[PDB]
């Protein structure tokens, strides 16, 4: 069936003057001139790049980048230990112990994120009540060693005070949702 | 003499483009979460879809039934028999609507 | 020829006594072997000698005698 | 392979037949994984053996059905170059433990 | 006096920091945000890094996506053919730690478990920037090497 | 006349009443092999009826299609085919008949589905053409 | 300038039209060039250390106009970071040394390496 | 349904669903024999073998359930075999049927365990080489038997030790009153 | 070798949308 | 003819090549001899 | 002698040629291609460089130091070599041979040779067979480029590459045999392998497609002489067909017209041209490529020798 | 005569180990390793509640996220009965459409940077570096935006997104000519496409291919006409269906279907009902932080479903979608518990993938890139 289906297909173009038309499009490079062309146009357009470290990509106040354990304006951590995103967690990164400070109200003694063993779905930022924890847009903390990314128990993430600037307008603006 | 019919003139490069950045709150969102006509009427179970639903119905047949049953289809008539799902191809360059959607 | 180095290859077993071996004992009779064992000796006998011995005549070994005679037969011998 | 094993006898055949198989194919694993110097062929069957006699008390004919194809899986393995070779060479009295821990 | 030795270190530095082409072991979606890093926006060309290929010249080894239990050995395997000044980074949580999956039977936790890793990119999809960052910190990582002060002891 | 089926493979048959007429009484004769107190057999017997009659009374491919609502012809001739095999095929290991203890538990859960979840919705009527 | 051995001069071929909107403490200038062209390009950060610099280098508060997730500029959100609990950055020292870079509780590098057991031996 | 009437009663043997897409829950001994219906059958032409699901019931007396998926491309139905095969059962392939359940029953195999009857190449196709057990069981530990894996002085290679890892925290959120 | 050459002709491009363009 | 047009069509380098060669095994067969004026 | 003033240069020009390529590959991807290791990437080749020098080798293997330790030298040296008779300017060629142009096909043939010794030092079957077919392919566009330079030599007088530049300066030969410059051009793409037709230069089978023992030094000159190599078969692209160093002759008031000024800038506009075919282009598989330097600029080659040969043999314009 | 045809360009196709039994050039079988990518997928989600259980699917298909979290969402509300809203729906639709857009500008520009043509890789990534601008929009992340959740929707667009799509989709016509235009006339992408691959309908269907490679053959089948999940039923659009099967057909199709999704896009946009974001049921969807926070009834409900979870009643469905890879449907059984029980997905490439067997025997060896090139063999689905 090829066999006639290869004479049909070339008895359908089999007419002088179009004949030529695809002769012209084979010998002289006609779709691939057309490649070359635009080709062209894009070396010469303005270029879509980005010079990173002194210009960066978009990015929304959803971004979910590097955890931080918020506080309440009056110092205080914002984390009361329900341990809720340490149960919403997908990967189990958080590991959240709680004990009765001597004040009287709960705190967690440990509140270590893996960050390696973290997945940045920003499900602890929905669980925590209190939005104790949300993920600061900072992204950019690759870390020389394994042990320095396993983010210490609510030390590290009280980190999040330099990042409050940033968390507490994209949590204003957020808030709406 | 090329893909340019004053329309490639919509170009990549926007130069005006996310206007209002995301984090700004120039319009404050609302974002409804229920219905108006379920806001002071919380009855539930009316409206409750995880298990307001006919409970499984698992009722054994033994082979009387199926020799009734058997015995019960006389003839296989036309609409005792499954629909076909009839699809055939077409040829279309951009008539729909013109090339504009 | 033959019945020398299968004696000897029955001997050196890892699974026998050198002294029941003899060429008239047998592996469940007077070695008392397993089947498995004695589908081991045939595999012993058929990689010592060379032989490409089918399953269907190596389940019909059970004693050394009969392993004389089917490694005597053999026209491929070696 | 279809379970022909209805009863204990054809299962104890084709049991049979692969120890036949992996004996017979000793050779290839010898070459391939380069154990013909540290393991003598009569050490390999006596491993062979072993296997297939540390699992003999099972009375279920479609266990040993399973074993089998287990092995052959295993022996699969190891003749292609699926699997390496530092665990071929690997695969060949209270007081003594209440020292080192507590269980 | 030993500023010539400083130079000399300053020079072999700028030269494996600005051409460092990584052996992109770009298993799953964090080679989908390496695409994005070799992509027109963040240029990894820019940096000189050059998507190799092969293992047998590359500097680098960006290995990204969950290291599965089975391609641990074809890992290993690759990063013993890179010649001796390579660094390996790991891109995603899945590789540089056990991440979603550090308890699946068939993922190894992390790939600090088969090759030396020199720089976690951290984020389980790393924003393309972030990965970015995180060979702009394996730049910085060369150029605290100094292998001719070393070598002069 | 049929140019071609959009289908790959199904190439387009011209013949196509004549080998349906073959097959459809190649069918019904073959069919009369299993029980006749089958589902099976009354099935086989009123579309394999139906199809072979539509073939009969009309010509054209076109007009099988249009009245005999089932796709292509070419379609048609696989699935003719196919019922040929399978009736071939139940001849052996007949499955026909119920044992004593038959055991069958209908089982149904009523739980309705929510609209915007996929739902196999029927398709067009043999109003197509 | 002075510098031909970095994309810096990148940079540096920008500002040529651009604004320059504030400058946050550590002395990173923080540049807008809109209007002319390629969105995304229109907002960048010279780095005020034109050797070692990197990227985290800016702060809290610019670190949002600087990916445009915010159109407020750092001296808008300066009037908005906690006084009682602000912390200033700390660049990222990662890998520079012990005793910048980070250390968990039991590292042994830390000075304090708590001990986790639970029991309190005798 | 159609498909009711015209199957051998003997055939769909032990269930049958209405909803949630419907299935014959059949015996593996009819199985393939059920699966060369519905195909190659004028009324109900499935002909496309989405899905083969080994969904394991340790509680049941026969563990497994291999939940054949079936979509039939021409009626636009989807109906769903199902068998149920214990951990030594070995149940007929269909890769006789439908070429595409040669990779399925593999992973089957794999995962599972439930060996597949003259399935031509049935070989663990997810799993490591060297795998011992099966994982998608439910009495296989989630972090697996012996499945760490380092570099050691044995330089090149990765070793298989036994496991040891932060362990899974399991947590109990499963309410009462159901 | 006898194995079946990838013939580069065929049947011209026409766009083969389904039949539900206008009415299903 | 037809099968002139068919071959013209589905060998384009070989049915130019006799023609972009004809031009020259033809201008020197009738065009220079032509050309005794 | 002065045979460093043109091989030093020559080595620059392909450190800088591996830059050009990146940049303008990428500027066409819309990108900037190195950009930071340089004022504009300039250091980037030689970053690259430093770091293959300055990078331990995997194993030292000094051993087979005969074997395949001066094979790449011999391409090196072939690719180099075929730049004496190379004409920059009115004298400015190193050597006037008056047959210079087929000691360059005779070049070429043992360019054949570096190839395939290097290939076969790889103990490698699939290296070895890739570098086999990469000669074969090298071997079978090398009839079609010696038809095209019969055709531009039939039109010159002279085999004298001088004399072929010298013979353009009524015209070009690019206009009257433009549909020539495609072929040439096309087969200079295929003849090297830096083209739409580099299936054994596909990015991974490249590398492990000509040696094994690399040590960074094989894996440089080897793009060296790829790079020379392409400057060269862009530097016949110019001389043949485009005026070797000739103007358009228009004599301008603003230009004092030098002459290696206009060679340069007409071997920019062709390696220009090999970068972006590059680019813009798929591969062509090396089983449609071969079936495309027999099937299809053979014949159009041969046709062009007899049109090319037959209106100058008509018209008495030999 | 073996050869272990390995990763060519790794980052693009990453664990790709095929075993090919080759005749000199001309390939006679090729036999795919899998595994390699196999992370415990199908067990790990048995471990985890149906939330948790999220975030696994944008990590199925990696370069088309939210295709599977939409196949999983229609999995638990399939089981939960749970009604979601018209915005939900719709969004739904104009994110899982600029998957498929994601996704063929991936998958045909890398498969195009495996046949050698290296710009309609980067032009390609940068629209999608744009769409990637609407997802991390519209959730947080660039690629695994755990975004679909089982209610509805996670959480509203953000007031400029849909100017944004608008502003997107307009200019989005000319990318998919520029990537037509470099690639589509071209005679050396013709010539290795064209009778690559080719797979009659029969063969499709037997192999369970149900994709761009089951409208290749020319079989019309799209589960989006064939079994509308959504909206789909009210957006217009056609199903590019190819006449011959070959590696150029299907390219053809992916290509168009680049634009049919503009259309849906389009559409999604143009008409998006201001209503509620997630289903109602608030027993099914966590309450808002400022609801939660504010109404003691929807903070026990958000406590109840951010750790203990719906406990979807005892079921077993298979909800299968229009991924864009093909029919990615996850076949979830459900034990009445909070976590899922053995929710099996099926992935198609794992059907394709077995598909290269057959597809690519008496192809030439160059051609075997080629056809993992158009079978969009993504391995995270393997
Ligand atoms: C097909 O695809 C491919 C790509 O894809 C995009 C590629 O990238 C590339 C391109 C990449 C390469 C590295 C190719 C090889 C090219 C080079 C290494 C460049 C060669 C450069 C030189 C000739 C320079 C050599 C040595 C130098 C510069 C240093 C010598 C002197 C000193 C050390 C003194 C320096 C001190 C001072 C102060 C300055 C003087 C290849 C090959 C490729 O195959
Ligand atoms: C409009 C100007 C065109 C300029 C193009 C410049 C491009 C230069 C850079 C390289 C472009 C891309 C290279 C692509 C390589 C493959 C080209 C190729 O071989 O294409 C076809 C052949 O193309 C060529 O050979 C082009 C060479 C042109 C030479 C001249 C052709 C005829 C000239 C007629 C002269 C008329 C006047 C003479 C007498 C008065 C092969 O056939 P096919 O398989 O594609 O399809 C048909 C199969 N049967
Ligand atoms: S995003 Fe939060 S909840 Fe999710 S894995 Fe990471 S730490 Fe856990
Ligand atoms: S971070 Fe949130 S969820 Fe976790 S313990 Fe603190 S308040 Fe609870
Ligand atoms: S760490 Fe996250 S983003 Fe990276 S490969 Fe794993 S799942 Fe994907």
């Amino acid at each position: 069936d090829d066999e006639e289906a290869e004479q049909l297909a070339k008895e359908i173009s089999k007419d002088w003057s179009t004949v030529f038309e695809r002769s012209m499009n084979t010998l002289f490079l006609t779709e691939m001139v057309r490649g070359l062309s635009l080709t062209l146009k894009y070396f010469f357009d303005p270029k879509v790049t980005i010079n990173y470290p002194f210009e960066k990509g978009p990015l929304s106040p959803r971004f979910r980048g590097e955890h931080a354990l918020r506080r309440y304006p009056t110092g205080e951590e914002r984390c009361i230990a329900c341990k809720l995103c340490e149960a919403v967690c997908p990967a189990q990164a958080i590991t959240i112990e709680a004990e009765e400070r001597e004040d009287g109200s709960r705190r967690t003694t440990r509140y270590d994120i893996d960050m390696t063993k973290c997945i940045y779905c920003g499900f602890c930022q929905e669980a925590c009540p209190v939005d104790a924890i949300v993920e600061g847009p900072n992204f950019e903390f690759a870390t020389e060693t394994h042990e320095e990314l396993l983010y210490d128990k609510e030390k590290l993430l009280e980190n999040g005070d330099r990042w409050e600037t940033e968390i507490a307008e994209n949590l204003r603006s957020e808030s709406l949702y | 003499p090329c893909a340019h019919p004053e329309y490639l003139e919509a170009v990549p490069k926007a130069t005006e483009y996310r206007l209002r950045c995301p984090a700004t709150i120039d319009e404050e969102a609302i974002v409804p979460s229920s219905d108006p006509e379920t806001v002071y009427n919380i009855v539930y179970h009316g409206r409750d879809q995880r298990r307001n639903r006919p409970p499984i119905r698992r009722y054994v047949l033994t082979k009387d039934n199926v020799v009734q049953m058997m015995n019960e289809k006389k003839s296989f008539d036309v609409s005792d028999f499954p629909k076909v799902y009839l699809t055939t191809v077409e040829e279309d360059l951009d008539t729909r609507g013109g090339g504009y959607e | 020829a033959v019945v020398d180095r299968v004696l000897d290859v029955v001997k050196s077993f890892p699974k026998v006594d050198p002294s029941k071996v003899t060429p008239e004992v047998h592996f469940q009779n007077d070695l008392g072997l397993d089947s498995l064992d004695t589908v081991e000796i045939v595999m012993a006998i058929e990689e010592e000698f060379k032989l490409e011995i089918p399953d269907k005549e190596a389940d019909k070994i059970d004693s050394c005698s009969l392993a004389i005679e089917y490694v005597y037969n053999h026209p491929m011998s070696s | 392979v279809p379970p022909n094993s209805a009863n204990l006898t054809e299962a104890r055949r084709r049991v049979f037949d692969f120890f036949r198989a992996a004996c017979r194919s000793i050779p290839t694993i010898m070459d391939i994984y380069n154990l013909q110097d540290v393991v003598a062929p009569s050490q390999l069957r006596y491993a062979i053996s072993a296997q297939i006699r540390n699992n003999a008390h099972i009375t279920d004919p479609k266990v040993i059905d399973l074993l089998i194809f287990k092995g052959m899986e295993e022996l699969t393995d190891i003749v292609d170059h699926a699997k390496q070779r530092h665990h071929i060479i690997g695969q060949y009295d209270f007081l003594k433990n209440f020292y080192t821990s507590n269980y | 006096a030993e500023f010539v030795i400083s130079k000399v270190d300053d020079l072999m530095n700028w030269a494996r920091t600005g051409s460092i082409w990584p052996m992109t072991f770009g298993l799953a979606c964090c080679a989908v945000e390496m695409m994005h890093t070799g992509a027109a926006r963040y240029d990894l060309d820019r940096f000189g890094i050059i998507f190799r290929p092969s293992p047998r010249q590359s500097d680098c080894m960006i290995v990204a996506g969950t290291l599965t239990n089975k391609m641990a050995p074809a890992l290993r395997k690759v990063y013993d053919q890179m010649p001796e000044p390579r660094w390996v980074i790991s891109m995603g949580s899945c590789a540089n730690g056990g991440g979603y999956y550090h308890y699946s039977y068939s993922v190894v936790r992390g790939c600090d478990r088969i090759v030396p890793v020199d720089i976690y990119v951290p984020g389980c999809p790393p924003t393309a920037e972030a990965l970015l960052y995180g060979l702009l910190q394996l730049q910085k990582k060369i150029n605290r090497r100094k292998d001719f002060l070393h070598w002069w002891n | 006349v049929k140019q071609t089926t959009g289908i790959v493979g199904l190439d387009v048959v011209p013949n196509a009443r004549a080998v349906l007429i073959d097959l459809y009484s190649k069918t019904l004769k073959e069919i009369q092999a299993v029980p006749e107190d089958e589902g099976y057999r009354k099935a086989v017997e009123s579309f394999t009826r139906q199809r072979l009659n539509v073939c009969k009374e009309e010509e054209d491919w076109e007009m099988i299609e249009k009245r005999l609502g089932c796709g292509q012809v070419e379609e048609l001739i696989e699935e003719a085919r196919d019922e040929l095999t399978l009736i071939g095929k139940m001849i052996e290991w007949d499955p026909w008949g119920v044992p004593d203890d038959y055991e069958c538990e209908v089982i149904e859960n009523d739980a309705p589905i929510p609209k915007h979840v996929p739902q196999h919705r029927p398709g067009p009527l043999p109003e197509q053409f | 300038r002075c510098l031909p051995d970095g994309n810096l001069l990148q940079t540096k071929i920008h500002n040529i039209g651009a604004t320059l909107v504030g400058v946050d403490k550590f002395g990173n200038k923080y540049y807008q060039k809109l209007g002319d062209t390629q969105y995304g390009r229109h907002r960048w950060v010279e780095y005020a250390s034109k050797d070692r610099y990197n990227a985290s280098q800016v702060p809290a508060e610019w670190h949002g106009w600087l990916h445009f997730i915010t159109d407020h500029t750092g001296d808008e959100l300066l009037s908005l970071k906690p006084k009682r609990y602000g912390l200033e950055h700390k660049e990222n020292f990662s890998g520079e040394g012990d005793a910048y870079i980070y250390h968990s509780k039991g590292h042994t590098l830390n000075p304090g390496q708590k001990n986790w057991t639970r029991y309190q031996s005798w | 349904k159609y498909s009711w009437e015209t199957l051998p009663k003997k055939w769909v043997k032990k269930m049958e669903r209405s909803e949630h897409g419907n299935r014959f829950d059949t015996n593996t001994d009819y199985l393939f024999q059920l699966l060369c219906f519905l195909k190659l059958h004028t009324y109900t032409r499935v002909q496309v073998l989405i899905d083969i699901c080994g969904v394991d019931y340790p509680s049941r007396k026969r563990r497994f359930e291999v939940v054949y998926n079936l979509l039939s491309t021409r009626y636009n139905s989807r109906i769903r075999v199902q068998t149920s095969a214990d951990e030594v059962t070995r149940i007929s392939s269909v890769v006789s049927l439908f070429p595409s359940a040669g990779w399925w029953e593999r992973e089957v195999w794999d995962m599972f365990g439930v060996s597949f009857i003259n399935h031509p190449d049935l070989r663990r196709i997810l799993t490591d080489y060297g795998f011992e057990g099966h994982p998608l069981r439910k009495d296989f530990p989630l972090s697996g038997y012996v499945q760490v894996r380092y570099d050691d002085p044995e330089k090149r290679v990765v070793s298989e030790p036994i496991e040891m890892t932060q362990e899974f925290r399991y947590f109990d959120f499963a309410s009462p009153w159901e | 070798a006898a194995a079946a050459a990838a013939a580069a002709a065929a049947a011209a491009a026409a766009a083969a949308a389904a039949a539900a363009a206008a009415a299903a | 003819m037809e099968k002139l047009r068919m071959f013209v069509a589905q060998e384009p380098v070989v049915a130019a090549s006799c023609l972009i060669g004809g031009v020259g095994l033809f201008l020197p067969a009738v065009v220079r001899p032509i050309l005794d004026s | 002698a002065e045979i460093l003033g043109i091989i030093l240069p020559l080595l620059l020009g392909v450190a800088f040629l591996v830059l050009a390529e990146r940049k303008v590959m990428a500027f066409v991807q819309r990108r900037k291609g190195p950009d930071v290791v340089g004022s504009f990437g300039l250091l980037q080749p030689l970053a690259d460089g430093l770091k293959l020098i300055l990078k331990e080798p995997i194993s030292p293997s000094s051993a087979n130091f005969f074997l395949f330790r001066m094979a790449p030298v011999a391409t090196f040296m072939l690719s180099l070599v075929a730049w004496a008779v190379v004409p920059f300017d009115y004298g400015m060629v190193l050597s006037d041979l008056n047959i210079g142009l087929l000691y360059l096909f005779a070049i070429s043939s043992l360019g054949v040779y570096g190839i395939i010794i290097a290939g076969w030092s790889s103990n490698s079957k699939y290296a070895f067979l890739g570098a086999l077919r990469s000669a074969a392919q090298m071997v079978s566009y090398e009839v079609s480029i010696g038809l095209i330079l019969i055709t531009v030599l039939i039109c010159v007088g002279s085999c004298n590459l001088s004399e072929i530049v010298m013979a353009q300066k009524q015209i070009w030969f690019g206009i009257p045999l433009f549909p020539v410059l495609v072929m040439f051009f096309i087969s200079c793409l295929a003849e090297t392998n830096r083209a739409p037709f580099d299936l054994p230069e596909a990015e991974a089978e490249l590398v492990a497609g000509y040696n094994v023992e690399y040590s960074s030094m094989g894996f440089a000159l080897f793009f060296l002489g790829e790079y020379a190599n392409m400057i060269l078969m862009s530097g016949l692209c110019t001389l043949f067909f485009l005026g070797g160093w000739l103007p358009i002759l228009d004599l301008p008031i603003f230009k004092k017209i030098p002459g290696s000024i206009w060679f340069s800038i007409k071997v920019l506009f062709f390696l220009f041209l090999y970068i972006w075919v590059r680019a813009a282009f798929p591969r062509y598989r090396y089983d449609q490529l071969m079936g495309l330097g027999w099937k299809v600029f053979l014949p159009l080659s041969l046709a062009w020798v007899v049109s090319v040969s037959g209106l100058l043999v008509t018209f008495q314009w030999l | 005569f073996t050869l272990n045809f390995g990763p060519q360009h790794p980052a693009a196709h990453g664990v790709l180990r095929l075993v090919l039994e080759m005749n000199g050039e001309v390939v006679e079988r090729a036999e795919p390793h899998i595994g390699l990518l196999h992370r415990g997928t199908e067990k790990l989600i048995e471990y985890k509640t149906y939330l948790q259980a999220l975030p696994y699917f944008d990590r199925s298909d990696y370069v088309s996220m939210m295709a599977q979290e939409h196949a999983y969402s229609l999995a638990v509300e399939k089981l939960l009965n749970c009604e979601v809203p018209l915005r939900a729906q719709y969004i739904r639709v104009l994110f899982c459409e600029i998957t498929r857009i994601l996704n063929h500008l991936l998958a045909l520009t890398t498969h195009a940077m495996d046949v050698g043509a290296l710009t309609p890789f980067l032009w390609a990534f940068e629209e999608r570096e744009k769409l990637l601008e609407f997802y991390e929009r519209v959730s947080g992340a660039r690629m695994h935006a755990s975004f679909i959740r089982p209610g509805g929707v996670a959480q509203d667009l953000p007031l400029g997104l849909c100017r944004d799509i608008d502003s997107f989709t307009q200019q989005f016509a000319s990318r998919i000519d520029e990537l037509e235009e470099m690639l589509t006339g071209n005679r050396i992408w013709k010539q290795r496409l064209v009778d690559i691959g080719t797979v009659t309908a029969q063969q499709a269907k037997d192999w369970g291919f149900s994709g761009v490679m089951l409208r290749g053959p020319g079989v019309c089948w799209d589960l989006r006409r064939a079994a509308p999940y959504d909206v789909y039923d009210q957006l217009d659009f056609d199903v590019p269906v190819g006449t011959r099967g070959d590696c150029y057909d299907r390219y053809c199709i992916r290509i168009e279907e680049m634009r049919q999704s503009l259309r849906i896009i389009v559409q999604c946009l143009n008409q998006m009902p201001s209503g509620m974001i997630k289903a109602d049921d608030r027993k099914l969807c966590p309450p808002s932080r400022c609801r939660m926070k504010l109404s003691m009834e929807s903070s026990i409900h958000h406590f109840e479903l951010y750790t203990e979870g719906f406990s979807v009643p005892a079921s077993s469905t298979y909800t299968a979608v229009e991924a864009p890879k093909g029919e990615f449907g996850v076949f979830l059984v459900s034990n009445g518990s909070n976590r899922p029980y053995r929710c099996k997905i099926r992935a198609p490439g794992f059907a394709h993938l077995q598909g290269l067997d057959f597809m690519s025997k008496h192809h030439m060896l160059a051609d075997v890139v080629t056809i993992i090139g158009t079978q969009d063999i993504v391995f995270g689905e393997v």
